[PDB]
RNA sequence: GAUGUCGGCUCAUCACAUCCUGGGGCUGAAGUAGGUCCCAAGGGUAUGGCUGUUCGCCAUUUAAAGUGGUACGCGAGCUGGGUUUAGAACGUCGUGAGACAGUUCGGUCCCUAUCUGCCGUGGGCGCUGGAGAACUGAGGGGGGCUGCUCCUAGUACGAGAGGACCGGAGUGGACGCAUCACUGGUGUUCGGGUUGUCAUGCCAAUGGCACUGCCCGGUAGCUAAAUGCGGAAGAGAUAAGUGCUGAAAGCAUCUAAGCACGAAACUUGCCCCGAGAUGAGUUCUCCCUGACCCUUUAAGGGUCCUGAAGGAACGUUGAAGACGACGACGUUGAUAGGCCGGGUGUGUAAGCGCAGCGAUGCGUUGAGCUAACCGGUACUAAUGAACCGUGAGGCUUAA
RNA sequence: AAUUCCUUGUCGGGUAAGUUCCGACCUGCACGAAUGGCGUAAUGAUGGCCAGGCUGUCUCCACCCGAGACUCAGUGAAAUU
RNA sequence: CACAGGUGGUCAGGUAGAGAAUACCAAGGCGCUUGAGAGAACUCGGGUGAAGGAACUAGGCAAAAUGGUGCCGUAACUUC
RNA sequence: AGGACCGAACCGACUAAUGUUGAAAAAUUAGCGGAUGACUUGUGGCUGGGGGUGAAAGGCCAAUCAAACCGGGAGAUAGCU
């Protein structure tokens, strides 16, 4: 698959900044309205992440207004503008789906220092 | 993605607080109700003094799924729970004022954008 | 589920005309032992491609 | 206008600046090397046989070897034939590439799905199972009734019912050309294609467009 | 529906699929000849040329992995301390598998799977 | 000397007395919306509550929820709610045994497919010297549904209320094909956590067993809920219908001659199969260019030499496959396994050191391990051979 | 009504929609007092109805693990005709 | 029938467990008298399942689910 | 204390699937009722066919029951096939 190779690599990112499950992220998305074109900020916990070259993915939950929201970004699309690590969280877990069925205090992630 | 005798919540201020989706509207053998979606709904739950109240049946539009929504670029946006807002059957207009949580850019059409413009987020 | 006329003997060699069993096409000959063997098979003395790899 | 014949690189996308992905297909479209020119004389009609890639010169048996011989070209991994309309022409030899598809806003694709081997009713024609429970016995996947009541006495011809699926042509059509790419013979097409990954597919222009 | 799968399922579950792997393989690696049949010499390739590889670097951990994948520290020892060092120089292919003829109760096509250099 | 009954499910098929969509005459057709009649069977043609129900009522839909035939289609396809056994009870009748076209509760549905048929897939021979490909296309099958919104246009029409034809664009529902880039499902062949117990001499570490013990994730493949595509346009001949010219019959008249339109119906155009199309077709290429005998002389038989092109067989095998078959490869070699590198997944192995009384934590360390994946690599296995297939291919006439 | 033909009687409850169920009524075709009448806590592999939970029952089926099915070697039936 | 059935009484180890349940083991005894492949339809026995959650059906049939110990709390009605 | 409660052995048999030329002329798997009693079970005995026995189903009386099985009257009779 050298030529999906040589495809795929011309078109991924390379200013994605290195996060792991469990911490907090804020991911500026381009959002068009008419002909005016705007950020939005998503700030979340990263529960997910799928490493597959161009077609990694990663995804994001946080609670809205008293529901939650899960978000799953594609990190080389254009669409999303900027990732940004807000906060380092120690987890055990590739995926963080127990957070959904958690609430409250009992979705606290201790703080890393690693 | 809503089917017929599936459970939502009220986004709005109308009254009721529990729904079961009793038709899905549009053609013939249609399955499923998305986002942007228009559904018929009976009342399952109302608080007292609403302005609706229990056993009513009227239409409603799907806001939030589970299911979740395709955006172009193939992002998906998934909620906790299913929730629509109340409509007038003969207008189409929402019966409530305040409507509570986010919704998405599917409803950005001529007829819900007065659900978009009192929504809090998007 | 079952017959309602008895089938004949032709019939019954027509379905047995594709039971005819396929003799072995040609026996490759030991470089070394000479001895006859199937293709990519050991000898009975235990040589294969010239060479005896077998204990016995 | 003639087709070319290439093979299922496989599946990828393209980001538009706009913030849309476009699924795309790989087609590697080598140079297809004309073999033969049938005339409406000699042979009946008008059509051009191509021939593409390599094949081994130990593999290659002596009636293509000299078929190929007659026309002067390297023998390739088959031989395939597109029917001329009416106004262009080639010559026995001649090499023509991807950029036969540069103003090509549409294409059709065929090729040999993936196959399926014997499948049952269900999953060949959708047909609807049975109950799984309520008294059902050993009836959860079968076909149901296959006829009428003696009055036609008979299966019709042509029924649904189980057997071979896929592994069979098919085509595709009205696909969109995304990229046409010269310099490595590439041809990006919107949408999935058939047949499995390294396999033949042939190109033309869209008749319906 | 078996398209690029790999792995047979011999008539077995996994867990006796496994344990008659492992039998076979401290067999393999006790005798360094042994008749089976034909698809399960196929298979006992893939069982038995990653363990001799594992074999190639002799530590605590490999021989722990070693075990953990054999239950038979005679096994084990041998491979780290015998196979290691004889296959040391080559890049895969320690076995080698010649057909046999077929059994007589009932006409199994049979294989021996033999050790590349053996010398017995 | 047995043709299983009602309803339901699965699967359907024809008719047309058309339910929707198309074409048209009239209208008590101003417009929208209708009614009625004629042509039209290509495609489409509800979900639930109640009831054993078909029906029916009701709720909510749809463009529409057509009417009938097919053993009131369909039990060697399913079910067994109802009817139509044996138990029991109520009302009624009868002195009673019992009975009831009253009601109620309960109550065994067998068949391994020989032939026809049908869906798939092979072997043989034939097609006139053999073989390898690529085709033409006679013929056959598939497919053909439609809503809503906007523009034309608040125009035509209309006192207003309302409100188009024709034409154009977008966006949907149902259906169909393909596919795995994405979102997911699965993933008892990958990693980890943990319970009980046995074990490897013991600690530590691992293994077995308990539904994969129970769980958490998750590769490739397969897959839908995922995402691409499609139904056409066009042409020809027409149905009802509309006409132009035009006599019989000085006029009039679509018709008698002649001419022009006219529908989702027909034939094509779209996709697939297709030369056993025995009417067995066409094109390109490859191959075989030796002597003798015999006699019922013929498209005859026999011995020796020769055995080509190719095939088949065998082996390593495949995103091909029930088995055949089909595709790739066999040392002039990447065909399979292994191996190396990467990738993905899981989530910081073991050993050791340090802290803590200890569970345990920190460092080495994003570590160890990692199936099917990607790129490479002859390490192992794909053998010198043998086998089938011949030796120029009939007669007649004609150029 | 285990009893009511007309009958899906009427009104109400519950459902968007209830021939079933619950409550009331009384023109009881054709209840009724030890072939017992009317109630009744507890008991029931008892009939009917409704609700929470749960779910592949279903929309609509997908993937997986085993036993057959399929091929190979051995042995080798049956109904029926 | 070398047949998934029936057949009275006695013996009763370890770990966990209320237990003669259950899991893994000891003593002791067995792998059940056709196998080898392959990994289609369909059938049988199981595992998991997006969104919905009885819309299935004559009927929640069947499945899913609950399930232990201790403490707290515990309705109508009742023959207490 | 209890014809008390949950639950193994033991006794049974409500539902479903399988099987129905079955592994089996009534069973298997998963669930299910009782389980100190009107319980269950071994050994022996008694009741005999117009008879027995029956917490009553015309149930059971050796795979046979609105009148067992064996032998006989007997070549019953058969306006029927
Ligand atoms: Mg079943």
């Amino acid at each position: 698959s050298n030529i999906i190779k040589q495809l795929e690599q011309e078109q991924m990112k390379q200013d994605v900044p290195s996060f792991r499950p469990g911490d907090t992220v804020e991911v500026k998305v381009w959002v068009v309205e008419g002909s005016k074109k705007r950020l939005q900020a998503f700030e979340g916990v990263v529960i997910a992440i799928r490493n597959r070259g161009l077609h990694s993915a990663f995804t994001v939950r946080k609670i809205s207004n008293g529901e939650g929201v899960e978000r799953v970004f594609q990190t080389h699309s254009p669409v999303v503008d900027s990732i940004s690590v807000k906060r380092r969280g120690a987890v055990r877990k590739a995926k963080l789906y127990y957070l959904r069925e958690r609430t409250g205090k009992a979705a606290r992630i201790k703080e890393r220092l690693n | 993605m809503i089917q017929e005798q599936t459970m939502l919540n009220v986004a709005d201020n109308s009254g009721a607080r529990r729904v079961m989706c009793i038709k899905v509207l549009g053609g013939s053998h249609r399955r499923y109700a998305g986002v942007g979606d228009i559904i018929k709904i009976t009342i399952k739950e109302a608080i007292p003094r609403g302005k609706v109240k229990k056993g009513d049946v009227l239409k409603a539009v799907v806001v939030r799924t589970k299911k979740g929504v395709r955006r172009p670029d193939g992002s998906v946006i998934r909620f906790d729970g299913n929730a629509c807002v109340l409509l007038n059957n003969n207008s189409e207009q929402p019966i409530g004022t305040r409507i509570f949580g986010p919704v998405t850019r599917e409803l950005r059409s001529e007829k819900f954008m007065k659900i978009i413009s009192l929504a809090p987020e998007v | 589920a079952v017959q309602q006329n008895k089938p004949t003997r032709s019939k019954r060699g027509m379905r047995r005309s594709h039971d005819a069993l396929t003799a072995v096409t040609s026996l490759s000959v030991d470089k070394t032992s000479g001895e006859k063997h199937l293709r990519h098979h050991i000898t009975a003395d235990g040589y294969y491609r010239g060479r005896k790899v077998i204990a016995k | 206008m003639i087709g070319l014949v290439g093979k299922k690189v496989g599946m990828t996308r393209i980001f538009t600046e706009d913030g849309v992905s476009i699924p795309v297909t790989v087609i590697e479209v080598e140079a297809n090397r004309v073999t033969q020119v049938k005339d409406l004389a000699n042979d009946g009609y008008r059509a051009i046989q191509v021939t593409t890639g390599a094949k081994k010169a130990n593999r290659v048996t002596k009636p293509e070897a000299g078929h190929f011989a007659k026309a002067g070209v390297e023998a390739g991994r088959g031989l395939w034939e597109f029917r001329l309309a009416e106004g262009e022409e080639f010559t026995v030899g001649q090499s023509i590439s991807v950029e036969l598809f540069a103003d090509v806003k549409k294409v059709d694709v065929t090729g040999t799905s993936k196959g399926k081997g014997f499948a049952g009713t269900v999953k060949r024609w959708n047909f609807r199972t049975q109950d799984a429970t309520h008294g059902n016995s050993l009836s959860h996947r079968v076909p149901g009734s296959i006829g009428q009541n003696q009055t036609p006495g008979k299966v019709f011809k042509g029924k649904k019912m189980a057997g071979q699926m896929g592994n069979e042509r098919v085509t595709v059509q009205s696909l969109d050309v995304v990229r046409v790419d010269a310099e490595r013979n590439l041809l990006l097409v919107k949408g999935a294609v058939p047949g499995a990954t390294g396999s033949d597919l042939i190109v033309k222009p869209a008749v319906k467009a | 529906m078996r398209h690029r799968k790999s792995g047979r399922q011999l008539n077995r579950n996994s867990s006796h699929r496994q344990a008659m792997f492992r039998n076979m393989a401290g067999s393999l690696v006790r005798h360094e000849i042994i008749k089976t049949t034909l698809p399960k010499a196929k298979e006992l390739r893939r069982v038995v040329e990653p363990l001799i590889t594992l074999a190639k670097t002799d530590s605590v951990a490999n021989r722990r992995l070693a075990f953990a994948r054999t239950r038979d520290n005679e096994i084990v020892a041998k491979l780290f301390n015998e196979l290691g060092p004889r296959f040391a120089s080559r890049a895969g292919g320690y076995t080698r598998i010649l057909k046999c003829g077929f059994r007589a109760g009932d006409n199994a096509p049979m294989a021996y799977i033999e050790l590349v250099d053996r010398s017995e």
